[PDB]
């Protein structure tokens, strides 16, 4: 009773904290709030996954209904057993082939997503969309437009995007000062296919561990 | 039954290994375990013991070791205060 | 369902034959009936409901209705134990009970300790040791005082043992003054008696732990032994026997007090009183000091020799014990024993009437074997040759046992050629002439033949003549007996280089392999196993490739031992002879085992799984995996799990590079049970490879991606089991970045309930502690370490308890503790030089 | 118990389903996408469907759809009656009039148990967008129905004819609809249904 | 044990003695009951040996064991090897209801 | 893509020089057919281990033994009524009694019995860091800085035999400075300074223990409270001539 009503306000607790935004309303009933704020707000600690205080047993997810059953890592998919055995609604293969897939072909191979120091998987999360996202931030760059989005845009080949004219009056993108586009800052004769422009960088090892040779263990 | 066994193993592991936070443990009880284990390792490794000896600048190293031993008990602060 | 109605005990329940106190009152007795008389599926539920609600129901009605049930004579060992289990679970649940109901329960479950079976003795001990913490010292002491004064020998015996179990549960230091009360009590005679026996069962239950407590008890022995009551004096002498044997030679310094009156009791009271006294002193003999041992042994041996003629059973049993212990004394010489003790031993105690009663035959044999150490082995067996050729079959059995235990320890190397001949002659005689059905003769005979081997050849031939002679016989008992003897004698024949003789053995046994009797057929296949294992395959007569196709139908013989020795031998051909049997025949083997392992035997099932390693080494691993994965789809759990084991062993012998890709597809299959079998097969295939998984770890993580994320607590469970072995054996390889991922998916599962899920996840996180190191694993544990939720806290302090158990110094640098974080901190961490 | 129906997995990227709800997820279990409930066996699935829980979620989903924006015992001899179409005209436009004749107490002598016997024939305008064959379409039909006899249709290419404007003085006995009361007559004594 | 829950352990400081297991239980790591790559022989406190009880299988507590029990390499790294004296003091509900079930 | 994955090869060029433990026993008999002399010493720094002789009045490297790959937290020689071999306690809790032997053309260190204790780490419960042996070599005693103390009764035979551990457990008493008193074979007696872990005031109290070979357990004898200023204990052998 008295101890329950003795609690300091969470904002009174914020001042003790160097990173006050992590502390939350429920920290008021922390039996040792001044300590718990220091631990929770300590540098490298990773806050408890928030699926607690929910009674849903951490997975009720509607998204769980729409998750793909599985996908082979493409290196293993090269092994062709996908066609040999149909998992969807004998199969002998070469020892050298399989062994080389894991070792010769797949030594340097690593899953593309993984996760980071403090990455924690909440129920509603799905990594796959973020994998295509990270891969997409990689492939796609300004000045280039795929033929699909080009067809939807109804832009014929050899013709500049509609924002090149408004970009002539307004100016180059503030975010891309080094961006070049045919007809304006960049040679129109170099206009080719899906690329109407490219960023021209103005910036222009061994890491003590350079192996200088790569030799995998041989099965034979 | 299973959880009930985990209670008994909680009593046994707590007996052997001393401080193990069960569910509710006061910060005074637990921080004492922290201090005791940290000092325990500082004096336990001849390495870190040699290190604290020099950085502290004591005349002998066993002064630092038995210092840590004494520093394990809470009343040693007031003991230093009474010197 | 209320299966198996009990008319009398149900009409004893009354209650509902067709108001919260009436509802709990009714449903409670209804559940009790569900446990006692009901359906297994029903009673299993009533147990969980009765334990969950056990705190809700009043122990007054619980025990009021429950306890008197066990007072009837119509109870059965099944049902009485079904109620006993509820007694244990409820007493350990409520944890606090009033003294009258404590007395009631202790009286009810008290007789359980006296029951003939240690099965009931155990649970009878469990109820009492659980009740002890509930009631406490003072309550139980107030319970035993009015009972020890009872005039009933039965009940006094009961609460003697019960009081002992209490003394062990709460410690004998707290209950010891009570022992001094009933011990030293001048009032009642039976109080003295039982007060002494309680010391007996305390000594038995504590075992070696009686040492530190032995001071207070020997007070009761020394003061209460002097009582003029003969039964008291006897029971004290038995207490000296138990506390000396459990004592072990340490306690002599304390026993020196009671050492003196034993002898003046011996030289005077004689009789059964001297039986108990010589039991006590005999138990004192090993703990005696070498000089004192020298004196008191020489003092006792005269009384022993004089008492050789005792017509009584008990005194003879004691004498054999005293010789048994005194044999270890260095003072008495083997010359002394051979000149006096031994000749007056073998003639007196080996009379045929001795062999008639087993419980005496035990002490006779063990005593004789203890004599064999000091005595010359050739002299002992020399005296043991005449009892072998006697016409009494049980006397021949005891005669065998003595040879077995004697030759195992010493060996026959002491025997001369002549009596060595007469030995094997006698063994063959008694072996071929044996009337009774017993398993000892081939075992011990085999032990002799293993002891002396090169010397056997001229006997080795006739022994095998008797072997075949019994291999053709009309009694399956002698059949399987002789076959068991064959399998034992096979390795010895190799030492004589008789190998063609092993070939004709292989012939005859292989031809008799078509016998109808399974019990003999299994032993025959065992002899086949020893033969094929010993002798080179190329020179085997049948040959092997002809042997195995006759074995393939054997697997369906059901029973047990047939598949035990059959799977053993098929495995032997699996590792030894890859080439002989054709690969299609090996595939027939795979199908047969795949059907066979539904059997309930863990030996048949485990060895069956092990043979797939040899079959996978000989034949196509993919060929095996087709059948295995096809069998994963079956609903039966033993099939799924032990096919997963087979996949694991095949992945061990073949290597994961073959097995894993197809496994991952079998996981791509949508079926749950199949995915489970996949994940477990992945666990086992990883635990069987210590250094292999390091290169395979990355290809696993996208599979565990859908596993740990899956909604089913089963898939999350078995995936965590994968992370256990994978993390333990891959720890320190440098894959921590992958381990970081795998953990990041685990942390949300910490709050998941259920015992299996919680322990699998705990073990998984502990495996991650080794692969990541505490620091990051810590960081999670810290940011969740206290927390308000009272639930989150209880959950994470489990992981932090295990972490504190495995690692302490490892966590020392990683405590997030700063001078503002805690008051005292440590002044020495900030020191920089 | 499955009645031989094939329930495709959720990930198979949708043949019409009986109930487009119960699916099988990546695992073998069966689920109700709306209810988000897992079911071990098809019997449990049927308990779910017959349960009030699922129904409530169905009504909630129908409310979501609105937010996003006697039939058994029907006698049927399927007998084509005789229609008498005729181009009419009044004032000020052109309208159609149909004269449908019915049995002459030939077979209606065995059924007279006041079972909708008082109910007159009914007309409705149906779009050809839905047919048992679904081949061609794009025009309306003035369907006319009576319990025993077989339905009858009349194609109306003209977008609008005789579609009047407040013919009577707004009297509200809806009967079935404005169409029926507005422009139909049922000579029940002679069994002649006129429509215009 | 890892599987049967009600089984209680000893957990005292192990002595020089080595625990025995029967041929029936042969091959199991007494903690995890694993058959793979055993490492170190089990050691039990003297309080679990003494007389006849020393001959019992430290796993199933009933049969008389010939063989020595070894910890696996996973328990030897998890440190459960050195935790204490493994033994099963109570026979367990499984074995109990088995014996009472048959007879 | 080239995997960075720096692969480092660790070598100890010069081995740890701070000598934390020593023992006086005579281990190997070298260069002499039959010789028995108590003058020799073996000294250990954590991992690294060395064995020196004098016999000339000038110390001599004997052999630098192989790296043990552990933290030796105490080392004491034992002499039993024979070649004197040293009892060695380290991390893993194992009490490892090792004899230095001559094998092939070099001196190698052979282990006889290692007894598992506690777990593998440097711990306070770990019965290490305080060790001593009966000066007559009848028993070895290990203790912990805090929790518990274990004493083995050592016996020699055709094969060495370590008796079961003798346990004493005092929960809150932090142990420091184990010092064992020599005896005439009467009974082994060891002495410690126990500082209470949980107390309102700082209290450092000496405590005596007599291990009873008769009753086979350690017995608390005299608990004497001394000022908190206490440092260490040493054993006065007899005072048999005085009272
Ligand atoms: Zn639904
Ligand atoms: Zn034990
Ligand atoms: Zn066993
Ligand atoms: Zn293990």
């Amino acid at each position: 009773k008295r101890r329950k009503t003795e609690k300091p306000s969470l904002s009174q607790l914020k001042s003790q904290v160097p990173y006050p935004q992590i502390i939350e309303w429920y920290d008021c009933d922390a039996r040792y709030p001044g300590l718990l704020a220091s631990i929770k707000c300590t540098k490298n600690v990773i806050p408890v996954p928030s699926h607690w205080q929910s009674k849903k047993e951490y997975l009720s997810g509607r998204s769980l209904l729409g998750k793909r059953p599985f996908e082979l890592p493409d290196i293993i998919k090269k092994t062709n057993i996908e066609q040999m055995r149909s998992t969807l609604p004998a199969l002998d293969l070469d020892y050298k082939k399989l062994h080389d897939v894991f070792f010769k072909i797949g030594a340097n191979w690593k899953p593309d997503h993984l996760l980071c120091f403090g990455d924690v998987y909440y129920e509603n999360r799905n990594l796959f969309e973020e994998t295509n996202w990270k891969r997409m931030v990689d492939h796609k760059r300004p000045g280039r437009i795929s033929q699909e989005l080009r067809a939807i845009m109804n832009l014929p080949e050899g013709q500049l995007p509609p924002w090149c004219m408004k970009m002539k009056d307004i100016g180059l993108p503030t975010g891309y000062p080094d961006l070049k586009i045919a007809g304006l800052n960049w040679d129109i004769t170099n206009l080719k296919g899906d690329v109407y422009g490219k960023i021209i960088p103005n910036h222009h090892r061994n890491y003590f561990g350079a192996l200088i040779s790569f030799e995998t263990p041989e099965f034979e | 039954a299973e959880k009930q066994r985990q209670l008994k193993l909680q009593k046994i592991y707590k007996q052997k290994y001393i401080g193990l936070g069960d569910e509710s443990t006061t910060r005074e009880q637990w921080q004492r375990n922290v201090r005791n284990d940290t000092l325990n390792t500082l004096q336990g490794h001849s390495a870190s013991l040699e290190y604290v000896s020099l950085s502290r600048g004591d005349l002998s190293i066993r002064d630092t070791r038995i210092h840590l031993l004494k520093s394990m008990s809470p009343g040693y602060k007031a003991y230093l205060r009474e010197e | 369902d209320l299966m198996f109605f009990k008319p009398s005990d149900h009409k004893y329940f009354a209650d509902v034959i067709s108001n919260k106190d009436e509802k709990k009152e009714r449903t409670l007795s209804m559940l009790l009936l569900k446990i006692k008389n009901g359906n297994t599926a029903s009673r299993r539920t009533s147990m969980r409901i009765l334990t969950d609600k056990a705190v809700t129901f009043g122990p007054e009605m619980i025990f009021n209705r429950l306890l008197p049930i066990l007072l009837d004579r119509s109870l059965e060992d099944q049902e009485r134990h079904l109620m006993i289990k509820t007694i244990d679970r409820v007493l350990y649940q409520l944890g606090d009970l009033t003294k009258p109901y404590v007395h009631k329960i202790l009286v009810v479950a008290a007789p359980l300790l006296i029951d003939e079976d240690p099965m009931v003795r155990s649970t009878g001990q469990e109820i009492i040791t659980n009740l002890s913490t509930v009631a406490g010292l003072k309550t139980i002491l107030t319970v035993m005082r009015p009972d020890i004064e009872n005039e009933d020998e039965y009940v006094r015996n009961v609460t003697s043992r019960a009081a002992a179990v209490v003394a062990k549960a709460l410690g004998v230091n707290q209950l010891l003054p009570f022992i001094n009360a009933a011990c030293h009590s001048r009032k009642s005679w039976k109080a003295r008696h039982t007060g002494i026996k309680i010391v007996q069962q305390i000594g038995i239950l504590l075992g070696i732990g009686v040492l530190n407590h032995l001071t207070g008890l020997m007070s009761c022995i020394k003061d209460c032994l002097m009582d003029d009551h003969v039964p008291v004096r006897i029971v004290t002498a038995h207490t000296l026997s138990t506390l000396a044997e459990n004592s072990y030679p340490y306690g002599i310094e304390v026993f020196n007090v009671v050492l003196e009156p034993l002898w003046k009791g011996i030289r005077s009271h004689r009789g059964k009183v001297l039986s108990s006294f010589l039991k006590a002193v005999g138990s004192m003999i090993p703990l005696m000091d070498p000089e004192y041992a020298g004196y008191y042994t020489t003092e006792a041996m005269r009384i022993i020799r004089r008492e050789f003629d005792s017509p009584d059973d008990e005194m003879k049993k004691t004498i054999l014990l005293v010789l048994q212990k005194c044999s270890a004394v260095e003072s008495i010489t083997p010359k002394f024993l051979r000149e006096e003790i031994a000749p007056e031993f073998f003639q007196k105690f080996w009379v045929r009437r001795v062999a008639l009663d087993r419980p005496l035959n035990k002490v006779v044999t063990y005593t004789t074997v203890t004599l064999a150490k000091k005595l010359g082995c050739s002299y002992t067996i020399d005296k043991l040759l005449t009892p072998l050729r006697d016409e009494a079959e049980p006397f021949r059995t005891m005669a065998v046992h003595a040879v077995t235990r004697t030759v195992n320890l010493l060996g026959t190397a002491d025997l001369d050629e002549r009596l060595e001949t007469r030995l094997i002659d006698a063994l063959l005689i008694a072996f071929q002439e044996q009337t009774n059905s017993d398993s000892i003769i081939f075992k011990g005979f085999g032990a002799v033949t293993v002891s002396l081997d090169i010397r056997m050849k001229p006997f080795l031939a006739p022994i095998v003549s008797t072997i075949l002679n019994h291999l053709k016989h009309k009694t399956p008992l002698v059949r399987q007996h002789a076959a068991d003897l064959c399998a034992i004698l096979i390795p010895v024949i190799k030492n004589c280089h008789e190998f063609e003789m092993l070939n004709k053995l292989n012939i005859i046994l292989y031809e008799s392999l078509g016998e109808v009797y399974p019990e003999v057929l299994g032993s025959i296949i065992n002899a086949m196993y020893c033969i094929t294992s010993v002798m080179d395959l190329d020179k085997l007569q049948p040959p092997i490739n002809q042997i195995l196709p006759t074995l393939t139908p054997i697997l369906r013989n059901k029973h047990r031992k047939v598949e035990v020795n059959t799977i053993k031998f098929v495995g032997l051909i699996g590792k030894l002879a890859p080439t002989y049997a054709p690969p299609k025949e090996w595939m027939r083997i795979c199908f047969e085992l795949l059907e066979l392992l539904k059997s309930t035997n863990k030996e048949i099932r485990r060895s069956a799984n092990a043979t797939f390693g040899f079959i996978a080494e000989a034949i196509g691993p993919h060929d095996v995996l087709v059948a295995l994965l096809n069998n994963l789809k079956v609903q039966e759990r033993q099939l799924r799990v032990c096919t997963a084991v087979a996949i694991g062993i095949v992945a061990k012998v073949c290597g994961p590079y073959n097995v894993l890709p197809v496994i991952m597809n079998e996981y791509t299959t949508p079926e749950t049970n199949v995915q489970n079998g996949v994940l477990k097969a992945m666990s086992f295939m990883f635990e069987y490879i210590g250094n292999m998984s390091k290169d395979y770890i990355y290809f696993i993580t996208p599979l565990l991606e859908d596993a740990l994320t899956d909604r089913d607590l089963v898939h999350r469970q078995t995936a965590s089991n994968v992370i256990t072995h994978l993390a333990l054996n891959c720890s320190g390889t440098g894959h921590e970045d992958a381990f970081i991922h795998l953990m990041n998916l685990l942390i949300p599962n910490i709050f998941e309930t259920s015992p299996h899920a919680i322990m699998r996840i705990l073990e998984g996180l502990e495996a991650l502690s080794q692969a990541l190191g505490p620091g990051l694993f810590m960081n999670y544990i810290w940011a969740g370490l206290f927390h308000p939720a009272k639930n989150v806290r209880k959950a994470f302090w489990r992981v932090y308890n295990n972490m504190y158990v495995m690692y302490q110094d490892a966590m020392v640098p990683f405590y997030p503790v700063t001078p503002d974080n805690n008051e005292e901190y440590i002044e020495e961490l900030d020191l920089v030089l | 118990l499955s009645k031989g129906e094939n329930v495709p997995y959720t990930f198979q990227d949708e043949q019409v389903r009986s109930n487009p709800y119960i699916y099988k997820n990546h695992s073998g279990k069966l689920v109700c996408k709306l209810c988000n409930t897992m079911h071990m066996s098809w019997s449990s699935v049927e308990r779910h469907l017959g349960g009030k829980k699922h129904g409530l979620n169905v009504l909630r989903r129908g409310i979501s759809i609105e937010k996003s924006s006697d039939f058994r015992q029907q006698q049927k001899i399927i007998e084509a009656k005789q229609s008498l179409k005729n181009n009419g005209t009044i004032p000020g436009s052109v309208g159609l009039a149909i004269q449908v004749n019915y049995s002459s107490e030939v077979k209606e002598n065995s059924v007279d148990s006041d079972d909708k016997a008082k109910v007159p024939p009914l007309i409705r305008i149906v779009s050809g967008l839905e047919l048992s064959d679904t081949k061609q379409k794009g025009k309306k039909f003035l369907v006319i129905a009576y319990e025993p006899f077989e339905n009858i249709a009349i194609e109306l290419p003209p977008n609008e004819i005789l579609f009047s404007e407040n013919n009577d003085m707004d009297n509200n006995n809806d009967g079935v609809d404005e169409l029926n009361k507005k422009c139909t007559f049922w000579d029940a004594i002679s069994k002649l249904y006129y429509v215009q | 044990s890892r599987h049967q829950f009600d089984l209680i352990m000893c957990l005292k400081q192990p002595g020089v003695q080595t625990g025995l297991l029967c041929e029936k239980c042969d091959g199991k790591c007494p903690i995890c009951d694993s058959y793979v790559r055993p490492k170190r022989k089990v050691r039990v406190c003297e309080n679990c040996s003494f007389g006849k009880q020393a001959k019992n299988c430290i796993i199933c507590n009933l049969n008389v064991g010939v063989n020595d029990a070894f910890y696996c390499w996973e328990c030897c790294r998890l440190g459960k090897d050195k935790d204490g004296c493994p033994r099963i003091l109570n026979l367990g509900s499984n074995r109990l209801d088995r014996h009472f079930e048959k007879k | 893509a080239k995997d960075d994955e720096l692969y480092l090869y660790h070598l100890t060029l010069k081995k740890q020089t701070n000598f934390v433990h020593s023992c006086i026993g005579h281990f190997v008999d070298l260069e002499a057919g039959s010789k028995r002399e108590q003058s020799q010493l073996c000294v250990a720094t954590e991992t690294h281990l060395e064995l020196y002789d004098t016999a000339d009045g000038e110390l001599k490297l004997i052999a630098k033994f192989q790296n043990l790959f552990a933290t030796i937290t105490s080392m004491k020689s034992l002499d039993l009524p024979w070649p004197t071999f040293l009892a060695l306690t380290s991390d893993s809790g194992n009490l490892s009694i090792v004899q230095i032997i001559m094998h092939a053309g070099a001196l190698r260190l052979k282990t006889l019995v290692n007894q598992p204790l506690t777990r593998t780490t440097l711990r306070r419960v770990s019965p290490i860091s305080y060790m001593e042996i009966d000066p007559n070599g009848r028993c070895i005693i290990l203790s912990s800085v805090e929790q518990n103390k274990l004493c083995f009764l050592v016996d020699y035979a055709q094969k060495l035999r370590i008796s079961s551990p003798l346990e004493i457990i005092r929960p809150h008493m932090v142990t420091l400075d184990m010092a064992v008193v020599d005896v005439n074979f009467n009974n082994p007696c060891f002495v410690t300074l126990e500082i209470d872990n949980a107390a309102t005031q700082l209290s450092v109290h000496l405590i005596f223990y007599v291990l009873e070979l008769g009753l086979n357990h350690i017995v608390k004898k005299a608990d004497y409270l001394v000022n908190p200023s206490a440092n260490f204990v040493l054993s006065l052998p007899d005072l048999s001539r005085y009272n």
